[PDB]
């Protein structure tokens, strides 16, 4: 056809509007527990944003410095314990669709702990075993943008996950644990929409 | 009558040991 | 096993199936954590 | 726990920069008129979108994969020039010693194009029947189980100026592109 | 056999064959020969 013979010989890219899933699952980091919390903001244990590109050396880190924007059709949280069921200790889990937040400046530990059973998908369970955890939805579907923090996290982050320690650390023989354990590993399962193509600094 | 979310308990036992 | 026997039989094959099943010979008292998988890649070697 | 099994292709589309080329006015080694050669593979280019892409799965395969080339020379200047496209790695054009058994090849191929550098161009690669699945990654044995093929830059005619003199000197004429088409298999990491 | 695996190997080849944890009770059974022959009684004398 006019077409072959007009592309011959003329610079013309095309544009490549649409969306593109991919689907993948990435190991987040070690996870620590002391045995004598008592500095109330120290009940938390392990923040994490909910981002593609908060972490370092990942598939997720590596593809996602190639597109513009982005939203997750699930974002599927697992943890795998690494302890004897002998040890005894508590903990909980939750993601929370707001970015700005920061639980950490309450003073109490009490009210630490409410508003992680407060909202949906929260978990609570031994740390003694496995669990996993899922996001909650938003109507809109708006689209993200990928890369690190640029004035205000709410362009960017879809949320927040709260890994929060609960009662105190324990030996066999019960005496409350010294220094700190390494208990599990965090992990992610997740599938992704990527819009427009590109590279960034 | 308004119903708000509940919390729904789960999990299980733990054998000291399984055979195989 | 019978099937390295059987093997040289034939020219060709494809597995179409191959179920790994690890088997636990240790009591709740103890832990490690361990993870296992089947890269398709023959040459790959991780311990470089 | 249920770590799920994926089986699936993914289509993905891009453009990525290859670089400049160059001309000698007046090439007599023969194997001087071959000017540029170039894998064609992921993962064989530094800091490309496309390398990076190439490292999060098992194999792939182009779909198209057409080279661009864009002038940076004065319509004053001239020259003839070829590209071509070989789909088979191990064929290795310099070995011939006579420049006119190296421009016979160099045509025979499909796809191959010749023009004046004073103008843009486009090429394409052949297709394949086996919908035979590459390996991404360096060369370990074997170019064969990686690279589609290899991309050629071959010089023709001399460099003439204006009033049809040859110019003292070798210069910059203009550089590569690269649209792309590609389908990927089984996610990972390369070691 | 030099190397274990082979052993274990044959050991899991043949019907019949049982493995487990060495802190529960297990039973074996022989395999059945068709033909039906009687064996001598007593003690070891030339071939087994």
């Amino acid at each position: 056809g006019p077409v072959p013979l007009l592309e011959s010989n003329s610079n013309m890219r095309q544009m490549h509007n649409g969306m593109t899933r991919v689907v993948g699952s990435d190991y987040l980091g070690v996870v620590s527990v002391a045995g004598n919390p008592a500095d109330a903001a120290a009940k938390v244990r392990k923040v994490l944003s909910v981002s593609p590109s908060s972490f370092p050396g990942t598939r997720l880190t590596q593809m996602s410095d190639l597109w513009e924007r982005y939203v997750f059709r699930q974002f599927r949280v697992r943890y795998v314990p690494s302890v004897p069921n002998t040890l005894a200790c508590q903990v909980m889990v939750y993601q929370d669709t707001d970015p700005q937040d920061d639980p950490t400046a309450i003073k109490d530990a009490d009210a630490l702990l409410r508003q992680a059973t407060a909202q949906t998908g929260s978990q609570q369970w031994n740390f003694n075993s496995a669990k996993v955890i899922h996001l909650a939805k938003r109507s809109d579907n708006q689209l993200y943008y990928t890369g690190p923090v640029k004035e205000n996290p709410r362009f960017n982050q879809q949320g927040v996950v709260y890994f929060i320690q609960v009662s105190q650390a324990l030996d066999m023989n019960g005496k409350p644990l010294t220094a700190d354990m390494e208990c599990g590993s965090l992990y992610v399962d997740w599938v992704i929409d990527f819009q427009t193509p590109q590279v960034n600094p | 009558v308004q119903n708000a979310p509940r919390i729904q308990q789960g999990g299980g036992p733990v054998p000291l040991l399984e055979s195989n």
